[PDB]
């Protein structure tokens, strides 16, 4: 067995025992001494010595006697000093003996003490014994005081003389000492055990299930009570708290050094006083402080403040080294500083390739230092390494010729900051550039958030063949041409090259040279830069297409085409692999980009690459050819601008003088006025986009107008190469509308445009917007930064561990319609996914679609002729695979054209490729299709106004077609209105269902007038503005806001009839009087009559916050009822406005009830037949009850399109697969209910349940079956529940995690990316993965 | 600062993304040279040596 | 801070004692290191 | 490949493995010797490597079979010595 | 700024810039995930040992660019190893086990 060998593969944490202490020290402190003041050296035995932690000097004594390298490992017999490396006073380490025990900080103080959660005593209980209060009673046996009880001085006297002898009691540490010494662990768990067999309780049984996990754990790995309490105390070496004379000439101390000083000191007063007289007032003082001395030292921000002795700061303890925000635990990630690295300006590189970038020369030449060296003595040049230095500073000819040798084949990383998503560093082979600044290409450019105005980039070297290979394996821009985020390319041309394509594909009506019929692509350049042709008008061209073959290559079509000349010099820049469609039309952004992706799965992977550089290359060529130019003269304003306006101003004083006579309201008018200006800013817009968009007339062929008008800002917005239709909107039309620092919006809009002069007034007011606006932006990127920092925490610990998992189940996948708009087709979700069933859909003949494959870019357009709908695919959720992701059932990677090989970290990537584009941040049934409504459980009554409304809690629409079947189906909620009946034709287009989606109206069944019966005006109910029908409505208050005047009164309705009597409710003899819940708004009047189906009362139900609140698992204001148990359930008992649900299926036992608040409206009635998981409170669904009832499939299918709902109206694209990792690593750690191995309650997660379930039911001697149910924890939730105490330390609290793992004996065998990073190892993914599974192998075996 | 004659025009990927361009004649004829003066100072100590 | 509150209040049930209460206490001082001294004396090794 | 490593990637599969297995024979070319196989026209050893994955002339496979016969033909030609030394230690 | 190799700090074995040669480039946290999300492994064990802390890592690994080597051989990073002294002065005993 190797024993000197240091390669390690696990780490353990426990309590250090006073024995093991002297094992890591090598001498006594006993001197609080540091250095003398005459010669600067350390002293005789104090924190800084040479005889206890090693020598001052590189191989020398204190005197100066022994030196040269000669000596090694020589003790000294005159000073005692160890003739070693300097190096040895950063390892070693001392001791200080302590005359009396003292109490460690970090077991005591710690919530919730695990001094006193060991002992089941309180901490005010143990802190007025330790402080010297009171005493406490250890030993028990005929004495009356049993155990830990605590007696003041003048109580344990009497207590004494009554017994004394057998009875034991002591005060202070040494008293909690004795008690962890008399404990017996083995008798004390058998206890616990008995006592929870009869009384179980609930609430108050949490305590006692904590106590055995404490007590459990402090067994099994052997900790020892008895070391809780100090006896002797480690010491820092002198290297990491340093005395150094700094440049001036004062010393230079750490905090430590001054802290250690005050523990010293009164530990060697205490061996003064113990043997000088010894009065207890002052010894237990003298210990009063040295237990503080040692807390000081530990962890200052506890007890009291300790204060420096020349600083007016809190010191830097020894707990404070690894915590705040910035030390030693939380640098090694990011305050990490690195060698061989660069910084300059970045700048544009048109000349360069996607795979070159332009460093600077003075740069590289510093950068690559050590490797001009070693192929400049290799060379035969420079004779030694001396000389090869003085050639390199000298800036000699022949240095520079060897530096672009070593240069080339080189691959070096780019960083830009921040790093948002992985694209963030790409590598480069550079091309050596004069000048300080360093040349970016401008593809990759769009890959990062980068532009070239004052945008730095740092210049990182790879040093060894392994990090040269994932440069250019991996991490080369060449090999990242798509996005990991989606499947669509991230290099797409930008600004000058859409511009440059933009011109030379767009066509005019008769420009110079139109008719020809022009022999091959070559032609048409010799007409065009010779001057006898432009780019434009449509010509005839012969070109020779080439499409892909079923095998390939041989098909080779040639035909006669109708483009223009400037479409024919690009299709030489497409290659042969390519239809000539695709370059036919006129390119904009959307069609460029269309390109590369056609290109990729086409071709392939090289040939794109090329093709893309051969676009940028013949982009910025054009653009400049064209000469396109920003003129005051382009920025047109509408024929009639100011006619438009002056219809709308005076509009406003239209309603002005409805302001003050009173036909429309003084808040209806905000609403009304304001409506009038939006109408009128779009139709300003419209009317610019005229003069704007076709404006030419002038055609010289015949007498038409009809063409694309050639001004330079249409150019600029119609290809999209920069700025969008509602930049030109502002500039050339109308401004718009501004807000107000409240948040409301203005009366009177801008309405100058930037083409002439902005008012005074105009312009304060657009300024609102501008400094609101961009302050939100300067905490954008702080609380998109930590959205990024929160989902990387819970999801980093996860790689690809098999290569298909054996699970033939997955999610149910539909295309999302939006009541009646397809967003994105199957195509588009469908892509990259791989199918658990086999395609089961008749329409054309076939013999089955094969499952467990990869679907295609091509494969996916075979789905497309037969109309596939509902595909259940293999996704993240469902797998069984251990800890980790099975790779078949998952999907593609989308930066790739194939399937993910195994190794990469799949949680890292869908943490970024969410929070890097994260800066960016129905109500009427419409039927197309002819057919017919039928309606069933209709309920509806006819009113005065002439409205269908359905008195009925549950309704459903149906339509029958021409043969007699059902097509579509719809939800028709209470509180609505139809159109038509039972039997009715519809035509296509038409609304058959119509209501308002924000509210919950109550509708009566009786006809008359209305009483407003205990309804007193200011002790209930209050008056304000219904915003939905609308008008001035009176508003019921819930009891909280009420008065104390009127206490016991019920907001009611009463139905009387002409004579003043009620109209009885048709069933029961009871009187009409309906009673409304709290929150409702009433829109009746005291003396209305009111038919059968009128309202009397309604009841009332962001961007990247949205997006971070479902992640979060955060339950709504308003939660949603939900159905628990199915069968026959029925209502039980009442109170004022609310129902106590009792659900009672058919079988044995099941005893459940359930209670309702009171302003909830239902979706049953009475006797309703409900299933498990039914919508009983409409609006928002909380993420537990969905979990709890519904499953763990139609949760997990609500995170990802609620969340993706918040990305398609900003125009974000994010797949589906990345936010299902994120969401298994949710539903991790389950709840068990059946009796396993150990407790009830507990926290297991469901893979480790699964593992053994599968043990348990055929061997390892248990044969019981746990029963566990799925948990769902946010993020924060679940992050705190890491298996390894390195990796919770590093993001989580410092003080918390390492006690947890010292009194447990916790063990981290490095499994996790994180916990790699920090101790220094290589990571558990990618590269490393494969070195990982050599070591993880020969555990079992050896 | 000084002001040059300025041209609103594409040119070959010199002006991608807010870059600008310049004549030989803006370092021929001295318009954009900056004087700089910089502080050095060397102090001598006394050390226990 | 704790430990300065307290240390005052174990002092605080001790009261002070002055003139010839303090003589009452220093005589048995002079008079503990007579007895010990006596004992010395008693002891023929000490002699020797 | 200097551009595009793709046409190496599909003639061993992983990424990732690429790596290790084009280290191995580059590190081979750094310090112990080893000639070529691929025509050397210019280029770093981190290049020339892929070069020979592309053809098709070194794999993971390659690799081990070649130092098994690298470490026999040293053990045959140095058995005349461990033969000698055994001799002495019993 | 350009730098290869020059000065360190004194509590910390991690490059510090002051006279003739540069300051180094910060390698934070936000850069860690890109290789962790790249199949990168050896590359980022070259941030945190020999290009940072490591103290035997560096030198050794200098003198194989000049002889023409380009290897690691990398050990323990003096990050971790003032962490693992500042535990143990603590009074909690931490250990590093073997297979
Ligand atoms: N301008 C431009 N050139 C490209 C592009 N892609 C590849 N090349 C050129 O093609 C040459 C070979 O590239 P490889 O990727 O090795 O192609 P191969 O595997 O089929 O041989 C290189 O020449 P080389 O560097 O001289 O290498 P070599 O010929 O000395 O091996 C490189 O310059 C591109 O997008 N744009
Ligand atoms: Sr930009
Ligand atoms: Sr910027
Ligand atoms: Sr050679
Ligand atoms: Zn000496
Ligand atoms: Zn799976």
């Amino acid at each position: 067995a190797q024993t000197k060998t240091e390669e390690f593969d696990a780490i353990k944490i426990a309590l250090a025992s006073p024995d093991m202490i002297r094992s890591w020290s090598f001498g006594e402190v006993k001197k609080p001494e540091t250095i003398n003041y005459r010669t600067f050296k350390p002293e005789r035995d104090g924190l800084f010595c040479a005889r206890i932690f090693g020598p001052v000097k590189d191989y020398e004594c204190l005197c100066g006697k022994y030196k040269r390298l000669k000596h090694r490992g020589v003790i000294c017999e005159k000073c005692g000093v160890e003739v070693t490396q300097t190096k040895v006073r950063r390892e070693r380490m001392g001791h200080i003996e302590l005359a009396s025990p003292t109490a460690h900080i970090w077991f005591l103080k710690s919530l919730p003490s695990r001094i006193g959660l060991l002992l089941d005593m309180p901490l005010r209980d143990i802190e007025r014994v330790l402080y010297f209060e009171s005493y406490v009673v250890i030993e028990g046996g005929m004495t009356n005081l049993e155990r830990q009880q605590i007696l003041t001085e003048e109580q344990y006297l009497d207590a004494l003389e009554e017994f004394g002898d057998e009875f034991d009691a002591k005060m202070g540490a040494e008293a909690i000492q004795a008690l962890l010494k008399s404990m017996d662990l083995e008798q004390e768990c058998e206890q616990l055990r008995e006592e929870l067999n009869e009384t179980n309780s609930e609430t108050k049984r949490k305590k006692l299930t904590k106590r055995i996990k404490l007590l459990e754990a402090f067994v099994q790995s052997g900790n020892k009570p008895e070391w809780m309490i100090l006896t002797v105390l480690p010491v820092l070496p002198p290297d990491l708290r340093p005395l150094v004379p700094l440049d001036g000439g004062r010393f230079a101390t750490s905090d430590l050094n001054d802290l250690y000083r005050r523990v010293i000191n009164r530990n060697n007063r205490l061996k003064r006083l113990l043997d000088l007289a010894a009065p207890d007032i002052i010894v237990r003082n003298e210990k009063r402080m040295l237990q503080e001395a040692v807390d000081a030292l530990l962890d200052n921000g506890r007890r009291g403040r300790a204060i420096t002795g020349s600083n007016k700061r809190p010191l830097k303890s020894l707990a404070d080294m690894i915590k705040g925000k910035q030390g030693r635990f939380r640098q090694n990630l990011l305050g990490k500083r690195v060698d061989y690295s660069g910084r300059s300006v970045i700048t544009v590189g048109p000349y360069l390739r996607l795979h070159q970038c332009g460093l600077p020369k003075k740069m590289a030449l510093e950068l690559f230092k050590p490797f001009i060296y070693g192929k400049l003595e290799l060379r035969g040049l420079a004779t030694t390494i001396k000389a090869a230095k003085k050639m390199v500073e000298r800036e000699e000819a022949v240095v520079w010729d060897i530096l672009d040798e070593v240069i080339r084949e080189h691959p070096v990383l780019l960083n830009r900051a921040p790093t948002l998503h992985r694209l963030g560093i790409q590598a480069f082979e550079p091309v050596l550039i004069e000048g300080k600044a360093i040349q970016l290409h401008p593809l990759v450019c769009a890959a990062y958030n980068a532009d070239f105005d004052g945008d730095q980039m740092a210049v990182h070297v790879p040093l060894t063949l392994e990090a040269q290979l994932e440069a250019r394996a991996l991490m080369m821009s060449t090999n990242n041409i798509l996005s990991p985020a989606n499947g669509e390319p991230i290099i797409v041309p930008s600004q000058d090259v859409v511009l440059g394509l933009y011109y030379m594909t767009r066509d005019c009506v008769n420009a110079k040279g139109e008719g020809m019929v022009l022999t091959g692509p070559k032609e048409a350049e010799r007409l065009y830069r010779s001057g006898l042709a432009s780019l434009h008008a449509r010509v005839k061209v012969r070109i020779t297409e080439y499409e892909k073959d079923a095998n390939g290559e041989l098909v080779a079509k040639t035909s006669l085409k109708d483009t223009t000349v400037g479409r024919a010099i690009l299709w030489m820049i497409v290659p042969k692999g390519l239809p000539y469609s695709i370059v036919n039309q006129a390119l904009g952004k959307k069609a460029i980009s269309k390109m590369l992706n056609t290109c990729y799965r086409i071709l392939g992977l090289k040939p794109t690459v090329i093709f893309a550089d051969q676009i940028m290359y013949t982009g910025f060529a054009y653009a400049a050819r064209s000469g396109a130019s920003v003129g005051i003269d382009d920025m047109v304003i509408p024929e009639k601008k100011h006619e438009i306006i002056s219809e709308a101003e005076a509009e406003v004083a239209e309603i002005q003088e409805q302001f003050q006579s009173g036909l429309v309201t003084a808040g209806e008018r905000y609403n009304k006025v304001i409506d009038i200006w939006a109408a009128a800013n779009d139709r300003v817009s419209k009317a610019m986009m005229d003069n704007l968009q076709t404006e030419t007339v002038i055609n010289r062929d015949g007498q038409e107008e009809k063409q694309v008008s050639f001004n330079s800002i249409y150019m600029m917005a119609d290809s999209g190469a920069r700025g969008s239709a509602a930049q030109i909107r502002q500039l050339a039309g109308m401004r718009g509308l501004m807000a107000k620092p409240d948040g409301s919006i203005i009366e009177t809009p801008i309405t100058a445009n930037f083409r002439e002069g902005l008012n005074v007034l105009q312009y304060f007011i657009s300024t609102h917007g501008a400094r609101k606006g961009l302050a939100d932006t300067a905490l954008k990127t702080a609380n998109s930064g930590y959205l990024t920092r929160r989902l990387v925490d819970v999801a980093q610990d996860l790689v690809v561990t098999e290569d298909d998992c054996g699970t033939h189940e997955g999610i149910m996948m539909t295309p999302v319609i939006e009541g009646g708009d397809v967003k994105e087709p199957l195509r588009d979700r469908v892509l990259g996914r791989v199918t658990a069933e086999d395609v089961l859909k008749p329409g054309t003949a076939d013999i089955l679609v094969p499952r467990n494959t990869l679907l295609h870019e091509q494969w996916c357009d075979l789905l497309e002729e037969n109309s596939v709908d509902a595909v259940k695919v293999r996704s993240v959720v469902s797998c069984d695979t251990d800890f980790g992701v099975c790779a078949h059932c998952y999907g593609r990677d989308l930066a790739r054209g194939h399937i993910i090989n195994k190794g990469e970290a799949i949680g890292v990537i869908a943490a970024q490729s969410i929070g890097e584009p994260g800066t960016q941040l129905e109500s009427s049934i419409q039927v197309k299709n002819k057919g017919s409504i039928k309606l069933s459980n209709v309920k509806s009554v006819v009113n005065s106004s002439g409205k269908l409304v359905i008195t009925s809690r549950n309704t459903e629409l149906k339509l029958i077609d021409e043969f007699g079947r059902t097509k579509e189906s719809y939800k028709v909620p209470y509180g609505a209105v139809l159109a038509k009946g039972d039997g009715e034709q519809v035509a296509g287009g038409e609304t058959v269902a119509n209501w308002d989606p924000h509210t919950m109206p109550v509708i009566t069944e009786v006809s008359g007038f209305v009483r407003f019966t205990d309804m007193i005006d200011g002790q209930t109910i209050t008056r304000q503005t219904d915003e939905l029908t609308g008008l001035s409505s009176l508003v019921v208050l819930d009891s909280a806001e009420r008065t104390a005047g009127g206490k016991d009164l019920r907001p009611a309705l009463k139905i009387v009839d002409a004579q003043g009597n009620d109209v009885l409710i048709p069933g029961t003899d009871m009187p009409a009087q309906y009673f409304l819940p709290g929150k409702a708004i009433v829109q009746l009047e005291d003396g209305v009559q009111i038919s059968s189906g009128d309202t009397l009362a309604r009841i009332p139900q962001g961007g990247l916050p949205r997006v971070a609140d479902l992640f979060e698992a955060r339950r709504p204001k308003e939660p949603a009822i939900l159905a628990e148990i199915s069968g026959i359930v029925s209502f039980g008992k009442e109170t004022k406005g609310k129902r106590r649900l009792v659900i009672t299926p058919v079988d044995g036992s099941d005893p459940y009830e359930e209670m309702i608040p009171k302003w909830r409206q239902l979706n049953v009635f009475e006797g309703e037949r409900v299933e498990r998981g039914d919508v009983i409170s409409d609006g928002p669904e909380a993420p537990h009850d969905i979990l709890r009832l519904r499953g763990v499939h139609a949760v997990t299918r609500y995170i990802v399109n609620e969340v993706q709902d918040v990305y398609r109206l900003q125009g974000v694209k994010i797949n589906d697969k990345h936010i299902e990792v994120i969401v298994r690593q949710m539903l991790r750690k389950a709840t068990i209910v059946n009796a396993g191995s150990s407790d009830f309650l507990e926290g297991e997660q469901v893979e480790y349940s699964r593992v053994k379930i599968a043990n348990r039911e055929l061997e390892a001697n248990g044969k019981v079956g746990a029963t566990y149910s799925r948990d769902l924890l946010g993020i924060t939730k679940a992050s705190l529940a890491t298996e390894s105490f390195i990796s919770a330390a590093s993001f989580q609290e410092t003080t918390r995690v390492l006690t947890e793992a010292a009194v447990a004996g916790k063990r981290d065998e490095l499994r996790g990316l994180k916990e790699n990073v920090i101790v220094g190892r290589l990571i558990p993914a990618g590269t490393g993965y494969a070195y990982h599974q050599d070591r993880m192998r020969r555990r079992a075996a050896g | 600062g000084q002001n040059m004659r300025v041209a609103f025009m594409p040119w070959n990927g010199y002006n991608f993304e807010d870059s600008i361009l310049v004549s030989e004649r803006v370092v021929q004829e001295d318009r954009f040279t900056t004087i700089h003066i910089q502080e050095l100072a060397c102090v001598s100590r006394d050390t226990k040596l | 801070t704790d430990p300065v509150r307290m240390y005052m209040r174990e002092m605080g049930t001790v009261e002070l004692l002055t003139r010839e209460g303090e003589i009452d206490i220093a005589k048995r001082i002079e008079d503990g290191i007579n007895q010990v001294q006596c004992s010395v004396a008693e002891y023929p090794e000490a002699i020797t | 490949a200097r551009v595009t490593v793709q046409d190496a990637v599909e003639k061993i599969g992983n990424r990732f493995d690429l790596v290790l297995v084009a280290a191995r024979r580059a590190r081979q070319m750094q310090v112990g010797g080893k000639d070529p196989l691929v025509p050397e026209e210019n280029d770093k050893t981190t290049v020339i490597a892929l070069r020979e994955i592309e053809e098709g002339l070194i794999n993971n496979q390659i690799l081990d079979v070649r130092e098994r016969q690298e470490q026999q033909e040293q053990e045959a030609a140095e058995l005349q010595a461990v033969t000698a030394i055994a001799e002495g230690r019993r | 700024h350009a730098r290869s190799t020059g000065s360190y700090s004194l509590v910390t074995q991690q490059p510090l810039g002051g006279k003739a040669q540069f300051g180094g480039q910060r390698f934070g946290e936000m850069e860690v995930w890109a290789l962790e999300a790249y199949g990168a492994a050896y590359t980022l064990q070259e941030m945190l040992t020999v290009k940072s802390d490591d103290v035997n890592g560096r030198t050794k690994m200098y003198k194989n660019i000049v002889d023409g080597n380009h290897q690691m051989e990398p050990g323990m990073p003096e990050s971790f190893n003032v962490l693992l002294k500042e535990i143990r002065s603590l009074g909690i005993n931490i250990e590093l086990e073997d297979e």
